[PDB]
DNA sequence: AGGGCTGATCGTGCAAAAGTCGTGCCAGCCGTCT
DNA sequence: AGACGGCTGGCACGACTTTTGCAATCGCAGCCCT
């Protein structure tokens, strides 16, 4: 499936995220240090059978039902910095534009 | 094959070369020739085939020496299995603590 | 929702058939329409198939006077195999246009007693007639009829049945004369020279004379159609490079020097 | 000219089916036919480094195995501690049951008491997700490792002791009866169960390269652009024509006719791939009369397909399209799709038209985006929604529609606000 | 991995895990054994290379 | 250019040249009064000269003879209705020329039905097929000629009123033989080089006053068959004459 | 001297049984309110 | 605290699809059997 940037990270803390937006991007001006999230992308699994294992932790937990991982950008180590501006270009034929 | 990593470029395709392309053009050879001989064929092809097989074999081995393959838009020689031997870029090389 | 361009006059008789129209709309029985040649009653059905029937619903315009060979008119009604030279293929879709609609002719007086008779043992009923043997089906169709002469003239002369001529007219629809039209007319003349000079792609008001407009009044202009309003803007296109035209020509024959 | 069974003409054709035609058809096998046409060309005669860095992280599994191999272990634990790490699936739960443990080990000295603890030793390994049971008791450790300031942790821990099953049906009233719960509490305590990292190993495994094949294009510059189905991957293999001149010229009877039966096989291959090529622009064009309309109207708009209609509209033969839509995909600007997924499966709407099965299926999902969050739509609710979209579909084609878009029901959905 | 080919199983040994390429016999408490619909001996990783 | 055939030095000639120039200009309906052997597509020749699709020819081929259900046939065409099969649309009117305009002959002997299949072609109207529906549209002009006097059969109940109404949007008077007079020795002299031409003599070797005469004096039914008989009798005669040997004529009998 | 008869070359389909989907519908069950 | 309701899912029956399993007879004429 195709892959969308929408900040739904699981496995990750709310801190982390506390300076994403909801597109996924991160807003104009800010600063950076080490390793921290900039851009939010998952990558889809493949569906599974009825599995009662992970189906009880949907049933529990839901929104995310192993179907994604945590393939987000983040920032090199060693490397310190603030952001200046940001740019995203999209083909003809998709119209997500959540924060385009 | 683990000496012969397929390192994806694009991820698309693997894209194995220079380790691989001349197994894979000596192992269709080499099949063509072997169901060659039991259809009877006549002197002329197979002669021509097996030595197009002695040839890639050749070229497998040594390929600056006898013949010149290039890859896809490059036309760069190919690191046959004694061009990782010698040279500034063999396996000699490097082990000399580098 | 959408509405289909129309000529505008001042002829309360077509809005009250309008009306009637609209009234007929939810009501799905058959619909009969008195307009004689040249009325433009096959406009009146597919406005009325736009509101009449379900929305988006299928239309079909067959006039049986088209029809060429009888045994194509048997052909008209579903044949399953061994029929015609080639039975290989046979899908006569005139059921199928009638499935999931209404049903529009014109001018059904032509049509052999048989097929009147076949149409009123179908449509009373609801049955399909099939050419090959099949059973039948009761497609959901309406129908809606427009012809010139009067029903009651064909009773005397016999070619409706009773049963057929009042199963057939439900619903009476008179279709206002051209001639019966004056003011109405002349706006609808208005409009449609307003048409033709968009369409003709002439920046250049088409404009009129007086004697032009009396002599339009002295026609008789029996069909109401557009036709003779697109013939009497071809007078008009004979002449150019004129704000207003002079004079018309009632046809290429007449006035040939 | 309606005369029946009458004098009949002579046939001047015939079907000629050949299983050379059928292979030619190949039912559009694509790369699987561009294998076989190379193993063709093969049995045909006289027919036609990098970087390298070879480094990750092996899913923090090498990373675990390290850190216990790290932490002091004695020789026997530390097998057994391996053991355990080889008992890990991508998710972090053990695979294996101890006793399935405790018999591969083979060992009378060893026991269920030892083999346990060194799991609760293992258990406690360097990264989260290593608990190796239910999420429930990764929760726990994860609560463990959480700060005790955190409220309603206590509750949450009752819950899921011995309550795990009342959290699962979303049972609030007999779960807040048998545990006192407050109102909201259960609200704070989903709350604090959202950030319990499920799956923690999934993040781990932060690598996923991706997999896709160009095959056909449907880039439909400026409307209706004959983006070809991939024309640089389609094989066009030709014979040789030095060696067929070789064959022309060859001095043996016997070696001319087996050359002229080559060149044969060779035309017949030819004529194979003309025809391929032909059909694919042919079901472009098909697909270009319509798929316009599709992409601008939507996949809750999409008209319902049929493979003998459109077979018709090709005038090709309709079981000729049927094996040339198997195996087929197509690649649009709005994603990848198969031929059958191109195709659209029939279903019948009001106001004299025809609604695909997606397109009720996309346009269920669209209503389900708008429903209140504390209380899931029900089916009943779907299907009312249904007859204001005027669909003619009732509840049992809305359920169908959510069965392909997995709607969870209704009161699993439910959950509170 | 392919059938009798470049990369393939029952040839250069097992693949990144204990698991079997068909399915079965994937676990650690298997350790020379080689299954029938699939032979491929259940060993490390390593000795690939 | 279209190689300016049967170039017509009447002023009459000339006006309905121009008209027919206007006419292509348009793509709407439009009627050629025309006789037996006068205008044989020489007008649709000029219309195709100064058609809109001047790049792409129309159909023409508006002359056509056959059977009722041999009309009826050309209009609607069907592979598995018939006789013949595998053949749908085989006359392919529409299907002859995309756009243009549509040509039409000898509309007296269709018949009501097929006056009616004219009329709805003159509108914007569907395709006629023997089975199925025929949503195909495919738009295009519409041409017509006949020798008769629509408008008394007509009023004898021999044709469509509708049909012959609106099909008459502007009806193009054609002259016959008998019309052209004085450009009658033009056309002569025109087809004499045609043939030389054509029948390789090495020119017109010339005309006779007995000959004009004769000419003159004949009835001429046709407006250039007439005059192609005339110069076929000419080149076949004097091509070994080498002279204008007075006048010869065409007879399908002879006697002594 | 007369009969047998042998293999070259002979090109876009389909249909019929099977399968499978659309749609409707009944039977039980749990959440609930009486 | 037993019944209202809606779900869900199995169960069924027509309507559309679709896949595989299907190729002689030549017109040459020389060779072999009789
Ligand atoms: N009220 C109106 N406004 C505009 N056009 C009209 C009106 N009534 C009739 N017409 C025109 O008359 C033409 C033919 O009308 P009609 O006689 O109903 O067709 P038919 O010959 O099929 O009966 C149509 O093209 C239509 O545009
Ligand atoms: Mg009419």
């Amino acid at each position: 499936g195709p892959e969308e940037i929408t900040a739904d990270i699981p496995n990750v803390g709310e801190a982390a995220l506390s300076k994403l937006d909801e597109s996924g991007i991160v807003y104009i001006g800010a600063e950076v240090t080490g390793g921290d999230i900039l851009v939010g992308k998952v990558t889809p699994k493949g569906e599974t059978q009825l599995t009662p294992e992970e189906k009880l932790l949907r049933a529990i937990f839901g929104e995310k039902a192993s179907d994604v991982k945590d393939s987000s950008l983040r920032v090199p180590n060693g490397v310190s910095g603030t952001v200046i501006d940001v740019q995203v270009f999209t083909r003809d034929g998709v119209e997500k534009d959540k924060r385009a | 094959p683990d000496l012969r990593p397929l390192v994806p470029l694009d991820g698309g395709r693997f894209a194995t070369s220079d380790l691989n392309d001349l197994y894979r053009r000596v192992i269709n050879r080499n099949n063509r020739l072997k169901r060659l001989l039991d259809l009877a064929a006549p002197d002329i092809i197979v002669r021509n085939e097996k030595r197009m097989l002695q040839e890639a074999v050749d070229a497998l081995l040594d390929n600056g020496r006898r013949g010149r393959a290039i890859t896809g838009s490059n036309k760069r020689p190919l690191k046959s299995l004694a061009d990782m031997i010698k040279g500034k870029q063999g396996r000699f090389r490097q082990n000399l603590l580098g | 929702a959408e509405y289909k361009d129309n000529l505008l006059g001042e002829a309360n008789s077509f809005l009250e058939v309008l009306e009637q129209v609209s009234h007929l709309a939810p009501l799905d029985k058959p619909v009969l329409i008195i307009g004689e040649r040249g009325t433009g009653k096959e406009l009146i059905a597919s406005r009325l198939h736009y509101l009449s029937s379900r929305w988006q619903g299928p239309f079909i315009s067959l006039n049986c006077a088209a029809l060429n060979e009888n045994l194509l008119d048997s052909e008209l009604f579903g044949h399953e195999a061994g029929a015609f030279t080639g039975a290989q293929k046979r899908h006569p879709g005139r059921f199928e246009r009638a499935d999931g609609g209404t049903l529009f002719l014109d001018e059904l007086a032509t049509a052999p007693m048989m097929v009147q008779e076949k149409l009123l043992r179908v449509i009373e009923y609801g049955e399909l007639e099939r050419v090959g043997g099949s059973q039948p089906l009761q497609v959901n169709v309406r129908l809606v009829c427009a012809t010139n002469a009067d029903l009651p003239a064909m009773v005397n002369e016999g070619t409706f049945r009773a049963d057929l001529l009042d199963r057939l007219a439900f619903d009476v629809v008179q279709l206002p004369p051209l001639r019966e039209r004056e003011s109405d007319i002349m706006l609808m003349a208005e409009y449609f020279a307003i048409q033709m000079c968009r369409e003709i792609k002439l920046p250049l008001f088409p404009g009129f004379t007086e004697r032009a407009r009396e002599t339009l009044l002295n026609y008789r202009w029996p069909g109401n159609i557009r036709e003779l309003k697109n013939v009497v803007e071809r007078s008009v296109y004979r002449h150019g490079t004129s704000d207003y035209p002079l004079d018309d020509i009632i046809i290429d024959p007449f006035k040939r020097r | 000219m309606k005369q029946g069974l009458q004098l009949r003409l002579s046939q001047q054709l015939a079907m000629t089916p050949q299983l050379q035609q059928a292979i030619r058809l190949l039912q559009l096998s694509t790369l699987e036919l561009q294998q076989e046409l190379q193993q063709a060309l093969e049995s045909n005669p006289l027919l036609e480094l990098p970087v390298y860095q070879g480094e990750t992280t092996q899913t923090l599994q090498d990373y675990l195995m390290w850190q216990v191999e790290l932490t002091p272990f004695t020789d026997t634990d530390r097998a057994i501690a391996t053991s355990i790490v080889d008992a890990v699936d991508d998710t972090g739960y053990l695979t294996i049951q101890i006793e399935d443990i405790v018999d591969s080990i083979g060992d009378d000295e060893i026991g269920l008491e030892e083999v346990e603890a060194v799991l609760k030793r293992i258990q406690r390994f360097d990264p989260v997700g290593v608990a190796a049971k239910d999420l429930r008791d990764c929760l726990l450790i994860q609560l463990s490792q959480f700060a005790k300031e955190t409220p309603w942790l206590e509750e949450a821990r009752l819950i899921i002791s011995d309550h795990l099953d009342l959290l699962a049906n979303h049972d609030f009233r007999t779960l807040m009866r048998v545990t006192r719960l407050k109102e909201e509490v259960l609200k704070e305590a989903v709350n604090l169960i959202q950030s319990l990292d499920p799956r923690p190993g999934q993040s781990i495994q932060t690598s996923e390269p991706e997999y896709v094949i160009p095959d056909v294009l449907v880039r439909k510059v400026s409307g209706r652009w004959t983006v070809e189905l991939n024309a640089d991957s389609i094989p066009r293999l030709k014979i040789n024509q030095q060696y067929a001149a070789m064959g022309n010229s060859a001095r043996n009877d016997a070696d001319g006719q087996f050359i002229r039966s080559n060149l044969q096989e060779a035309r017949w291959l030819i004529k194979s791939l003309e025809s391929r090529n032909d059909t694919l622009l042919r079901v472009s064009r098909c697909i270009v009369e319509q798929q316009q309309a599709f992409f601008e109207q939507g996949e809750e708009y999409m008209k319902p397909m049929v493979l003998a209609d459109i077979a018709q509209a090709v005038e090709m033969h309709e079981s000729t399209i049927s094996r040339v839509t198997t195996q087929k995909y197509l690649h649009s600007p709005r994603g990848i799709f198969e031929l059958k997924y191109f195709f659209s499966s029939h279903v019948n709407t009001e106001g004299g038209g025809e609604a695909s099965s997606t397109a009720i299926r996309a346009l269920v999902k669209k209503l389900i985006a708008a429903e209140n969050p504390a209380k899931p739509l029900s089916d009943s609710k779907l299907t009312s929604m249904l007859s204001e979209q005027g669909i003619m579909v009732a509840r049992r084609t809305v359920a169908k529609y959510r069965e392909s878009l997995s709607i969870p029901p209704s009161n699993q959905r439910k959950q509170l606000v | 991995p392919e059938r009798d080919g470049l990369f393939c199983a029952r040839i250069f040994g097992p693949v990144k895990d204990y698991e079997c390429l068909c399915g079965k016999y994937k676990r650690l408490k298997h350790r020379g054994v080689i299954c029938e619909k699939c032979g491929v001996e259940v060993t490390q990783t390593k000795v690939r290379r």
